């Protein structure tokens, strides 16, 4: 998965 | 609310109790109870908020993904029948995830949004609003789906405008914005270039302004950058 | 009963979901309606009873320690006074803890035990008892702490014997009872000679058993007998 | 801490 914060 | 006879200041003192201890559902409990004293939230109560929640939802978004792998494995051709058993409890699941998000919003809708009158932190709820909107469409399935990705977008949009307007390019709430709502862009609207167009465009611009920051601001703003570079990669 | 209307085989079944998703508080309520069913367990069964209780008990004694660390530091000399919230916050932890503790002792005592004939089961469901009894001692401190730490070893006690007479002693049930009731002298019953002595010998039994096993019973025998030899060098 | 199983 692709990171966010 | 089973908080409302606790101090807010024995409430915020018990959320970063919570939070030494990783007891994230206890934090986000606390901090809700804080919210519901109707006061601002401090730069610091606003981290210990997204911090809690951020992690419950985290782990029940993990949970749905193992279960709806599973459930997708079991409808395959070929499969043997399980009975209702695996949908039920993905249901279980995605039913309580949708509730820790519709609890999120309506602490943002009631009414911590309403009142953030400074960039900072309205664009900071903002984001948490296009946040929940886009866990609630990673199980959307109804009538409903394109009304709720668009909620997100209408969210994260508004905070892009307030914080191109009023915040740096470096800004971390700014670059976080940027980086989740690129995220929004490639995996929920399948549109995979307006994602890296998102992610570039954020890099580049902080990078030319980081020559005016601080050591501390500067490890602040290059660190959520790598995040930006770590998806365009894994997208390019 | 929550799960009183779910079918002992579609429980059986979401316990094994929950343990893949690791959601262990779902796993541990399934599994709870499962033993209220009233029919006794399989082999398989138990292990799931065991890993969903284990993994929630065993969370909330590592957020009781932080706590409990946190608590004792605000005890000291110098310390500036931060008010009731720490204590309060551990005592909240700690009295979760014990709910789950008795919760799978009123398991074991109805009516698991009773009713568990073969060496195998029996030695199992009494190296819980004494597990749970054990963690209740690790957070007593009233007129009752004696009686607790003399629970935990009346059934780790029975356990041995009963283990030491029916099961040879590569089995992996009777190794893991030898360590845990090792760890219970060491760390409750303020006897680490015991604790040293009870390790070594159950290695060295072992050790002389491993010729006559196969190369799976092999595996899971020396993995336990590792065990008592990490502990080992830890207390030596 | 020590192990347990
Ligand atoms: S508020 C919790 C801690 N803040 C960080 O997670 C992070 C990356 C951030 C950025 C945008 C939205 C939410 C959180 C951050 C904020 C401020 C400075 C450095 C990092
Ligand atoms: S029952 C859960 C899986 N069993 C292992 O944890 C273990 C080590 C064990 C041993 C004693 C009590 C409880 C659990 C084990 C059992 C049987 C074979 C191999 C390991
Ligand atoms: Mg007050
Ligand atoms: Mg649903
Ligand atoms: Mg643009
Ligand atoms: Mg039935
Ligand atoms: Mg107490
Ligand atoms: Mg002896």
């Amino acid at each position: 998965f692709p990171a966010t914060v | 609310g089973a908080m409302g006879s606790m101090e807010r200041a024995s409430l915020i003192q018990k959320a970063k109790l919570a939070e030494q201890a990783e007891r994230y559902e206890d934090m986000a409990a606390f901090m809700k109870g804080a919210v519901e004293k109707g006061e601002e939230l401090s730069n610091e109560e606003r981290c210990l908020l997204s911090v809690a929640y951020k992690n419950v939802v985290g782990g029940q978004r993990a949970a749905w993904r193992v279960l709806s792998s599973i459930e997708q494995k079991s409808n395959e051709e070929g499969s043997e029948e399980k009975g209702p058993e695996v949908r039920e409890y993905r249901e279980k699941v995605e039913t309580e995830l949708q509730g820790v998000c519709d609890t999120v919003l309506g602490l943002l809708d009631s009414h911590l949004i309403k009142e953030a009158g400074d960039a900072e932190s309205r664009v900071f709820y903002l984001k948490m609003k296009g946040d929940y909107y886009r866990y609630l469409a990673e199980v959307a399935t109804g009538d409903d789906k394109k009304r709720i990705i668009d909620s997100a977008r209408s969210a994260y949009q508004e905070a892009m405008d307030i914080s191109k307007k009023e915040m740096p390019p470096t800004n971390p709430i700014r670059l976080g914005l940027a980086l989740n709502f690129s995220v929004f862009h490639y995996e929920i609207a399948n549109s995979p270039e307006e994602a890296i167009s998102l992610a570039k465009t954020t890099f580049d611009e902080a990078m030319a302004d980081l020559h005016t920051l601080s050591e501390d601001s500067y490890k602040d703003s290059t660190l959520i950058m790598q995040l930006l570079r770590d998806n365009l990669t894994l997208w390019t």
